């Protein structure tokens, strides 16, 4: 009542950008739901919407979408992909499994993207040539992220790598950034053959340059969204597919309790402390 | 009526209960007898849910299936007339008087030592007259080799 | 070097169905990547893939984008969006933040699309009218979910209901159990206006349709899908957009750390217990 | 200030009963924690305030220690535990590990506790007999909860198993669950 009547103030504890479910009409930063469907816009656009406030390009819509698509999963192997098959094989629901894979997902596993967009950007805003750069790199005893591959050495290049190349040239209007990364690519490839610019190194230059020139971020908005973690939320959503996908999967196939050998596992205990 | 032959090249068995090195050398002595295809169909274990179990078809591997209840596995593999009964000796009867209600099953196989003699007698009984041979209890089986081999029976590989 | 001369046999520990890293080229469910993309799959056909293993037809996976679409986000008021919030400003990052949020999906926040889809189902398996099947969900106390909403109603219809429904009707090829909700949802409109069909209510029984009727699965596949949780899936994969968006949202709020109001919380305490 | 002054009601979104930290001294369920520490509670007693809210006897909460105490690890080879090693060895944080290897306590890992207190409770309250109770069990195609062990069959009994009961024995007033179960 005190409230209605303005005999009272009192700030509120919770502020929000993104969503606003108040009105009769779902709004997603400013653009309610049916106008976000009429406008044609994708899962690229409403997450554009739900993170950076923005309507963005078509172009970058699509990147976003192509972006999570080749993030989605990279098989069972790695750590989360792991982690969450050991939590769906334990019995537990899909949300813990899920969780359990994505706990993983750090500096060591799935930060590769933020990483190689860190380290080129911060390469590129200072002057230092590509050659300087690489040399720079190499005498901190710190390897380049973003560059190499396992297997793509030259002539049988990263599909993955040259799908998402290809839209970044064909429909970005200018990529300073990948133009770098490139550069430090020839010079790496010149060093070793598979020392080629990985998915990750790729997504994070190309999302660089997205933030950078697609006409709606200022060049400190791009820098924010890059260093609170834009990339890390567009390999964790990517790959959120894959670890329901793998929870699924090993559900269907009817997986029981994994218990880890004893022959795998080397036992180094104190004698006597 | 019984059938004067019981084991063929290909004779396919159900493996009642969870036992695994079992029918793993039922495998690989069908694999070394040039077997087209494995002796075991499937597997019935009363405690866990209709799934797959991993064996190794020489050095290649397959999926043989484990059913809850032995109504599934009898629907589904029409082909089995030999069953092998890995039951203890309190369950040894049960088992085999609901396997000898379902005519394709000609031979049971059981492994158990220590079945009351008075069940033993029934299940005699009820053998005789539906026609099936029984490799009788507190045994370990039998080989024809080339053909088929019952549990543990000469050994591993 | 055993295994490559054949001389050892040790089994697998593990089974994986959706993705195969190990060759030249990224696959997905049997499908190389470049096959995915060349053909303009989405993220809805990718899902399809990664879920299912299955080449779902165009008009599914735009429906599997258009559920991702509306479930992004709901505002901040919900328990997931409140506990990512609270993660986010005790300045934790994009992963635990997100997590926090996302174990809060289960039984009454965010269950509703697969509770909805299995009672659905299992009222139109057996041969139980709309108005049977409402009587006997009254007689055992039981609400009918995926039925009812608070602001919205009869006269005021939710607009992403509205979104989904036009899809579905002029998309899908039969839609037996979405006749089924909706003669139940004139059953409860008429006996009270707020008792609409919900968005989760509407997502299950559209996506128990897609499954039955997309002609990519039998009705004992669509079934263990649909009984593993594959709705949970879409569901905090649709959400999962939302709390990152409201994890980036307080990251750029720089918003402090939370402690929560102590005239809000009602202490009740033993006397000296 | 009027929430100084008494002007404004509100109602209280919240209740919590086990923790009070707004006075001058911690208080847990009802206790100032200068009252747990004097009179020499541990772990065991603490835990009773925060989650029962009573004042169990010494030997309960000895035993609730002794439960923590066997429970405290049992190897990395289970699920849990291999889950939290992945997840240090991603570089990760102690939180997100641990957190990462507590996500996978359910029913199939670490729930053994919870199940075979159910059934145990389930079987004794109704009148059946352990003879009957196994044959229900043996009927309805379930293992009992609580039953079996890899080694440790006979005259090498499970050591945990036999500290735990021993001190159940000789301090506990009244055990029918357990002389149910030891009968089963
Ligand atoms: C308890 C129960 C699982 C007994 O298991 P079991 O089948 O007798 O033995 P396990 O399942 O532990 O495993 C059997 C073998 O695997 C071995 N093994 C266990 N963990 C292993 C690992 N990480 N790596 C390699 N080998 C392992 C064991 O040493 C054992 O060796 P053996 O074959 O030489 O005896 C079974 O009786 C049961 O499920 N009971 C229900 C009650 C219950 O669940 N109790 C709670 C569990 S604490
Ligand atoms: C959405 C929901 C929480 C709102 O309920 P509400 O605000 O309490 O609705 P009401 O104010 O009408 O109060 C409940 C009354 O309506 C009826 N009712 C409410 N939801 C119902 C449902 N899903 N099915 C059948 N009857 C329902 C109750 O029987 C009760 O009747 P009464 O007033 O005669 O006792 C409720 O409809 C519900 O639980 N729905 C099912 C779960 C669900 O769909 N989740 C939300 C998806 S976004
Ligand atoms: C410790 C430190 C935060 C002191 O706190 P403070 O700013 O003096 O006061 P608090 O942060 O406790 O809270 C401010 C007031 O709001 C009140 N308050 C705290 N939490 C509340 C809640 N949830 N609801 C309502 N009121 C609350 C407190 O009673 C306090 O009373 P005051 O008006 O007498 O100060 C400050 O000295 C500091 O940052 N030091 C660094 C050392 C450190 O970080 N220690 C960790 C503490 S465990």
């Amino acid at each position: 009542w005190a409230r209605e009547l303005g005999l009272i103030r009192k700030p509120a504890s919770f502020m929000t950008s993104i969503c606003d479910e108040r009105g009769q009409e779902l709004i997603y930063a400013g653009m309610p739901i049916t106008e976000v469907f009429k406008e044609e816009m994708g899962i690229g656009g409403v997450l554009g919407l739900l993170w950076f406030q923005k309507r963005l390009p078509k172009y970058s819509c699509q990147f976003i979408e192509m972006c999570l698509m080749v993030t989605a999963d990279h098989g069972p192997a790695v750590s989360g992909a792991h982690n969450t098959i050991i939590c769906a094989r334990a019995g537990k629901d899909l949300v813990s499994s899920l969780t359990s894979g994505l706990l993983t997902i750090g500096d060591r596993f799935g930060g590769a993207l933020d990483a190689a967009a860190k380290m080129f950007s911060k390469a590129f805003d200072s002057g230092i040539i590509p050659m300087e750069f690489v040399n720079k790199m190499k005498k901190e005893g710190k390897l380049i992220m973003g560059i190499g591959h396992r297997v793509k050495s030259i002539n049988n290049p990263d599909m993955r790598v040259q799908i998402l190349k290809d839209y970044v040239r064909q429909h970005f209007p200018a990529t300073p950034l990948l133009d770098y990364a490139l550069e430090v690519e020839k010079i790496t490839t010149s060093k070793k053959p598979n020392l080629i610019l990985n998915v990750a190194g790729l997504i994070g230059v190309a999302f660089v340059d997205m933030l950078r020139n697609c006409g709606s971020f200022t060049r400190e908005e791009a820098d924010e969204y890059i260093d609170i973690g834009a990339l890390n939320g567009i390999f964790v959503l990517g790959r959120s597919m894959g670890f329901i996908g793998h929870y699924l999967d090993q559900k269907r196939l009817k997986q029981g309790l994994y218990r880890h050998p004893w022959d795998d596992i080397s036992y180094v205990l104190p004698e006597h402390m | 009526g019984k059938s004067t032959t019981l084991f063929s090249r290909h004779t396919k068995a159900i493996v009642w209960g969870m036992q695994t090195r079992a029918v793993q050398g039922m495998l690989d002595f069908d694999y070394v007898c040039s077997r087209d295809e494995p002796s075991v169909a499937a597997m019935v274990y009363p405690f866990t849910g209709d799934h797959k179990q991993k064996f190794y078809w020489g050095h290649k591997e397959i999926l043989i299936p484990v059913f809850k209840n032995m109504a599934d596995a009898m629907r589904k593999h029409p082909e089995v007339d030999v069953l092998i009964n890995f039951a203890s000796l309190r369950s040894a009867y049960d088992s085999t008087m609901e396997t000898m209600n379902y005519a394709q099953i000609r031979t049971i196989a059981i492994i158990a030592e220590g079945i009351p003699e008075a069940l033993t007698r029934k299940l005699i009984k009820k053998a005789d007259q539906k026609g099936v041979t029984i490799i009788g209890p507190a045994t370990v089986g039998g080989i024809k080799p080339g053909c088929f081999k019952i549990g543990n029976t000469g050994g591993m590989l």
